[PDB]
């Protein structure tokens, strides 16, 4: 769904998604993972 | 009580946290119970019918607030103060409520922040909310600062007609949400013309403090409601009361008795451990360029500088790798003779591997070298991936003190979860000033368990996670265990040279059993149970000591020639004595050098001057 | 109209200056269109019928104000708002009004001080005026603090009663003379709890800000009548605004951009030129024993001490020098070995002849000699009595700056009146950075006329005044001119050293006619106007120049050897070397240096071992 | 005048004075110079 440019932009095997209505891009972190671009660890609450 | 619940909030900005149930229990888990908010506050993707009661004791947001995409019908905001807008949403608001609304024209319906009275930077914006009730009718210029009011862009669009009407009592029909009490309390455009900020009324006599925020009861500075930059414990000042005051007879600087530490928003007593204090009477992070930090009775402080500066070293999130998330294979050279980062280590795995979006190359494995070099952390220090082919922490066998001034999460302050080591080898770290430690996920990683962390530890409070390593049953049966010949203090790894500790004697850095004094190895004594060799020319022996000592002055033989207390290979010929008398030694039968008769500078053979040959 | 007329105010206490006519005229010129007292104001000796009108001008007396012994009938003080008190009489009181009366039991009578509002620090004392009139009524504990109130002692013994009472319109008396206009005005007892300070009525609309100090005009700082603590050149301020503001969102020190430097009571864009500018930002005149000053890019400053201080020499009335009034034979010892006298400097003819008054012993004429070591004075230097013997200033030939930070009357930083020197012989000063220079007086003593101390001075609007000193033609025609081969920009006396610059050159510290270029004794070379001695390693040209410079690097020819770029006296044999290999070298044709060979220890003679034999 | 102990008290040539009324003693500096006893000259108003 998210265009060639935004690919590799969600980093922990988050899939991409796009936001008709804010026209902006953004992510679908797996359980776990947190950031802007799941890029950190929940390391508060699991290992 | 005294002191408020804080959290620490998200800014993951418009991410979904996994499932729709998923990611509610992470906005639950976060804000519960809290009542100070040290950051932003998102409240994206929340479906209807999940009841967000939990929201009704943040009293403060020290950011920006963000609720988008949400079809919950009622987000109780009915306590939220002030928004200090310390960082803004889309570079220019700090209160952003966004496309709120369902497929089917239906969202969000009440938003009752009927207490919220302040934003002390950063616009609002309005958008796309086809549900909203009762919110077309606030007065904006009483809450957002007069300064920010160009930026605003609220735009409401509630065809629907189904709103209601609220009770006349209200200052010109301007509700927060249908009631009697929800009427919006105007503290600022209804001012008498003396007040320079807050009034709790009308009449002159009601004008609040400079310092009040968001509102006062009484006309003092212990009287407001939420303060506006520092807060001395029982009142809020505009700077931390100075250390050393002026004197207008004197021309001369005094002592203040009731001088305060300025450390982040409140006045301290003294300065944390851990916390740079300028001579200003200031907890900083890192001080100035012209300085240079250094330590000075127990306290860090920092001295002007020698002169040019040394090496100056940024962390990640700070300086000019504002935005950069990881050591890139692009920002690796800046940390090429460092020592000291001022700043925090990210190692993510997008690093080995190179992202396309920002254009960075993959990193090379052996070019973490580069770190060798690092002796110690200001901030903190996540790992997060690491090269398979190495076993252990490799590039930080010199790290030495991690300060935890800025924390991961607000919490932790070391951090190696998932990798394929087998042993840390951390083996020159003495010191975590402060946050936890988190060694969990390593899949195979013995001697985690061994060491006793609460010696690293220097503050009280600091907890340690580790779990679900390999298991201590698998280490002891294939024999993953540290050397024997240590002590139960606890060790990096295998090797003698990876333990915290020697339970004989210490050969430099390694653990041995006996300094040889007997035989072997040019001879060596104890001393704090090191072992130190012989000068060069001591003569070893199957016998007792052979020197106590480093200076030739302890060899109790040498196989070469002496000169009384100290053995040379050949005694001096032409050493500076007083008066420009060089010493003229010789051979003897007593293997003890004597002075010649100098008149034949030519080196003696024997006594007297007959001696030196023609 | 930031400026208001200042003056000094007497520090006399009870002495009457010569006649009651000769009194009032000093005090006349003293007090007259005078707006703030920085001092203290004292009237004393004023008899009857006395035009005592110019005090309708002073508005704020900075010390005391002391009314002793007058016999004028009407003391005009219809101005005086503000008497803070920076210095008490009788170590408690600020103002004071003691025995007022002529020899019939009549005196002072009336005091019309109506708009005297506070007074900060201090006392009020009241007794033996038997013809004071209304001043008996007033309410003293609307003006003194309550923390002084404890010590006021009042004493009314009006038994004559010959004066009318007060108009009603006034608070129950409280009334400073005849009339209505001249009551009382109170402003700290009628308001209510929620002034913190003073007020202009009774509604809690009408209190006035924390800094103001008489009273106020408008709620806001910038409408006080008189400042409490400070002055931003607007509004009274508390504190100057800090050079660097906190951030409590980054931890970090920021500039700010409307900071000023602390100046006595005055918050000023940039410090004088000759004052300590310290790191807070503020202007001082000698910084804390752990700091020693330093020159840096033309401002003054001082940073920390290097291991040990040095010797920080108080100068007469500072510190330990309070009760000192000369540099008496007692603490002459004191100044044994200092080069800085952080302070004035006082010579008083009544340190020569021997205080009894004070137990101090006559001072040895040759006593003055261990001044002969100070370079700096951070104050003034006032000279009045020098031993009749000398003839010059012998003990400050080495004087070299004047920072005129304090100043004698307020206004002069040099004062030589009434001598009996020939000349001044100051031949080292070179600034007086503050303040004007007296030169008075001396019965013989010329060469002063000829300096142009339009260079010395370093700042614009200094002045000189130079009267009554030996005639210009009666010592011009005695030969006690400036001597000949001196820049006609003056001299300090008739010997060529004391002409500061010199017509030509200069050999050191004296003047000469050419330097000794081609011939003389000693080879020089010109930089500057100053000639240098060539190394004498060069060989006298009795053609062209000999050297261009100070090193035998210069050296047109070097008189014996030459070992490469330098000129020596005989190569280099037994100089240490890399890897503690030692040299030796030979002179062979040109006389040129060349190493000698690896073998030869003993040196060498010649090239190789074909050089060095046994 | 004053008593014996307050004898070279003034120092430029001022004769001290004893005010019986405030009980103390003070001086009467001459013409020209000023201070508590007499110890400074005036520079503002003559040489």
């Amino acid at each position: 769904e998210c265009p060639l440019s935004h690919d590799g932009y969600c980093l922990h095997d988050g899939v991409c998604m796009y936001i008709e209505a804010l026209d902006k891009y953004a992510c679908n972190c797996v359980v776990g993972y947190i950031g802007e671009r799941c890029q950190y660890r929940d390391l508060k609450w699991w290992e | 009580l005294e002191e408020k619940k804080v959290c620490q909030g998200t800014s993951n900005k418009l991410t979904q946290l996994g499932t729709f149930e998923d990611h509610f229990l992470s906005l639950q888990r976060m804000f519960n119970n809290c009542e100070v908010v040290l950051g932003n506050l998102e409240i994206t993707y929340v479906q209807r019918n999940y009841d967000l009661s939990f929201l009704k004791t943040i009293q403060e947001v020290a950011g920006y607030v963000l609720i988008a995409l949400n079809t919950v019908e009622r987000i109780p905001l009915e306590n939220l103060q002030i928004i200090r807008g310390n960082m803004y949403y889309e570079n220019s608001y700090a209160l952003a409520v966004l496309s709120n609304y369902d497929a089917n024209k239906t969202g969000l319906k009440e938003l009752p922040m009927r207490n919220l009275q302040e934003i002390l930077h950063g616009a609002v914006r309005f958008s796309n909310n086809p549900a909203l009730c009762n919110v077309e009718s606030i007065q904006w210029r009483d809450i957002v600062s007069s300064d920010f009011l160009s930026n605003m862009s609220m735009d409401f669009q509630n065809h629907l007609g189904s709103c209601q009407k609220c009770d006349p009592s209200c200052p010109n029909g301007s509700c927060w949400g249908a009631g009697e009490e929800n009427c919006q309390k105007l503290t600022k455009i209804i001012c008498a013309q003396q007040c320079s900020g807050r009034c709790r009324g009308k009449s002159p006599s009601d004008c609040c403090h400079n310092q009040c925020a968001a509102g006062c009861t009484g006309p003092r500075e212990s009287d407001c409601l939420v303060c506006r930059k520092f807060r001395n414990e029982a009142t809020c000042k505009d700077t931390c009361p100075p250390l050393m005051l002026y004197n207008p007879t004197t021309y001369q600087m005094d002592v203040n008795p009731e001088g305060k530490y300025s450390f982040g928003a409140t006045c301290v007593k003294k300065c944390p451990r851990n916390y740079v204090v300028t001579d200003h009477g200031s907890c900083v992070r890192a001080c100035g360029a012209d300085s240079y930090e250094m330590e000075e009775d127990g306290v860090r402080k920092c001295k002007k500088c020698e002169g040019p500066c040394r090496k100056v070293c940024n962390g990640i999130g700070i300086g000019e790798f504002k935005d950069s998330l990881s050591i890139n294979a692009t920002n690796i050279k800046h940390f090429k003779n460092c020592t000291s980062i001022s700043g925090d280590l990210h190692i993510l795995p997008v690093a080995f591997r190179g992202d396309s979006f920002t254009h960075t190359p993959p990193l090379d494995p052996q070019e973490l070298d580069i770190l060798k070099t690092v002796k110690e952390i200001t901030g903190f220090l996540l790992i997060q991936a690491w090269p398979e082919n190495r076993t252990d922490l490799h590039a930080f066998e010199n790290l030495e003190i991690i300060r935890g001034r800025t924390k991961q999460h607000g919490q932790f302050s070391l951090a190696v979860v998932s990798l394929n080591i087998t042993s840390l080898g951390l083996r020159s770290l003495k010191e975590i000033s402060d946050g936890d430690v988190i060694i969990s996920g390593n899949k195979n990683l013995c001697y985690a368990n061994t060491i006793n962390w609460k010696k690293l530890f220097g503050t009280s409070g600091q907890k340690t996670k580790i779990i679900s390593n390999r298991g201590e049953n698998s280490c002891k049966a294939t024999g993953q265990v540290c050397h024997a010949l240590c002590s139960p203090e606890g060790c990096w790894g295998p090797e003698p040279r990876d333990c915290v500790s020697c339970r004989n004697v210490s050969r430099g850095r390694e653990c041995v059993d006996k300094c040889n004094l007997l035989e072997g190895e040019p001879r060596e004594f104890v001393e704090n149970s090191e072992c130190i060799q012989c000068h060069p020319e001591c003569l070893p022996q199957a016998m007792n000591i052979t020197c106590t000592g480093r200076g030739p002055d302890n060899c109790i033989q040498c196989a070469h020639y002496i000169d009384g207390p100290h053995c040379v290979k050949t005694c001096p010929a032409g050493v500076m004595g007083e008066n420009n008398t060089l010493v003229w030694k010789y051979a003897d039968a007593g293997h003890v050098c004597h002075l010649c008769h100098p008149n034949c500078t030519y080196g003696c053979t024997g006594p007297g001057l007959e001696g030196c040959p023609t």
